[PDB]
């Protein structure tokens, strides 16, 4: 069983690290903004074996004109924001949802809060306090997930591996239905 | 003048450009048919990314190789209102036979790896004003003496309508602006290929200020 997964979200919100930790168990430490990049990973959920094609996309302006090349034949979308960036959560309904719904009309969406490990982070409170921001709360994520009609809501941390498998198991179940 | 640090930055940037070259190539390799991006705008944008990163990579490698093999009024230089005239018979062709192909152009401006800028894509189908392609770009070279040089390169792509690739954008003209250029607005391009659709000149404004 082959399914195509596409991941989208704001620049540097952790899309590639999530994909690489899932597929290779390695955490890429040095940031390299994505232009276009595909991976393959095998996974078994509910006793069913699936070959997941992982299509990675650019969040960054310089490179974001190709993004439509990744949308064809998609079975499931991972729509990402970072838990340390309410601005990135803000962008979900503004741009990401409309774009995805247009290019991927009836494809299920998993809303994913990345960088869970940064919710209790000295440094993040500081940056955000200056911005008046409060690190994203689970309820806020779930609420947006319900707002945008996502198949589900998940939180993870590529850095600690926490919640990663769960993200891709949910994505796969959505892709099977 | 801190050579280890400079070399590390050049090297990190070279690797970054190689990643862009690789990934833009992969994107182009997915354009197998119309549904999947063949002949599309996104294909042209990928060709453009590929061209830019290839050019930037080359400049960085040349700079790094230099590093490893070892009064005057200063101001800014500003270029604007770049326009590229095309031959009338070519323009007429785009009007009478508009489904024939998509013609894209772009201009690269450089004064070293640090200052390399590429315009957005321009097409004959909607950047053509009068007989000239219009580009929105403004390029600023700052704090430089009167020995400055800005290299202009004009590229064209015709879209008929590892795994690493060379961009289909072709070099169709070049010019080096210098102090003698300031205040002029019409420049005769070098290296225009035989039977090019280019009229032969590039138009722009070039200004110095302290
Ligand atoms: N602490 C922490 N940092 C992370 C985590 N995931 C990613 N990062 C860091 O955040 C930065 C962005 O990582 P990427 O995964 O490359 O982000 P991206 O969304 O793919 O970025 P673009 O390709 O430019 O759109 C990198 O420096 C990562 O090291 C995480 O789970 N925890
Ligand atoms: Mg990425």
């Amino acid at each position: 069983i082959r399914k195509k997964l596409v991941i989208v979200g704001d620049g540097a919100c952790g899309k590639t690290c999530l994909l690489i930790v899932n597929s290779k168990d390695q955490f890429p430490e040095v940031y390299v903004p994505t232009v276009f990049e595909n991976y393959v990973a095998d996974i078994e959920v509910d006793g069913k074996q699936v070959e997941l094609a992982l299509w990675d996309t650019a969040g960054l302006e310089d490179y974001d004109r190709l993004r439509p090349l990744s949308y064809p034949d998609t079975d499931v979308i991972l729509m990402c924001f970072s838990i340390d960036s309410p601005d990135s959560l803000e962008n979900i309904p503004e741009k990401w949802t409309p774009e995805v719904k247009h290019f991927c009309p009836n494809v299920p969406i998993i809303l994913v809060g990345n960088k869970k490990d940064l919710r209790n982070d000295e440094h993040t409170r500081r940056e955000l306090a200056k911005m008046k921001q409060e690190p994203v709360k689970p309820e806020e994520g779930r609420d947006m997930a319900n707002r945008i009609g996502a198949f589900g809501y998940m939180e993870c941390s590529a850095k600690t591996k926490d919640g990663v498998r769960e993200v891709f198991e949910m994505a796969t179940r959505a892709a099977l239905q | 003048v801190n050579i280890k640090q400079k070399m590390q930055e050049l090297n990190n940037e070279i690797n970054m450009q190689q990643t862009v070259i690789y990934q833009a190539s992969q994107a182009l390799n997915c354009c197998v048919d119309e549904e999947h991006g063949k002949g599309s705008l996104e294909e042209a944008e990928a060709e453009r990314l590929l061209l830019i990163a290839t050019g930037k990579r080359t400049l960085l490698i040349d700079e790094l190789n230099k590093l490893k093999n070892e009064m005057p009024s200063k101001g800014s230089v500003t270029l604007s209102e770049i326009r590229l005239p095309l031959k009338a018979d070519f323009v007429c062709s785009t009007v009478q036979k508009p489904d024939a192909a998509n013609y894209y152009y772009l201009i690269i401006l450089k004064a070293g790896a640090e200052n390399m800028v590429a315009t957005p894509l321009a097409s004959t189908s909607n950047s053509l004003n009068g007989d000239a392609l219009t580009f929105t770009t403004t390029f600023t070279l700052q704090d430089v003496s009167n020995d400055f040089e800005i290299n202009i390169e004009v590229y064209s792509l015709v879209q008929k309508k590892s795994a690493v690739r060379t961009s289909n954008f072709a070099l169709v003209g070049s010019y080096t602006l210098s102090l003698s250029s300031v205040g002029n607005t019409k420049f005769v391009l070098d290296k225009v290929p035989f039977l090019s659709s280019l009229e032969g000149h590039i138009y722009l404004k070039i200004k110095c200020q302290v």
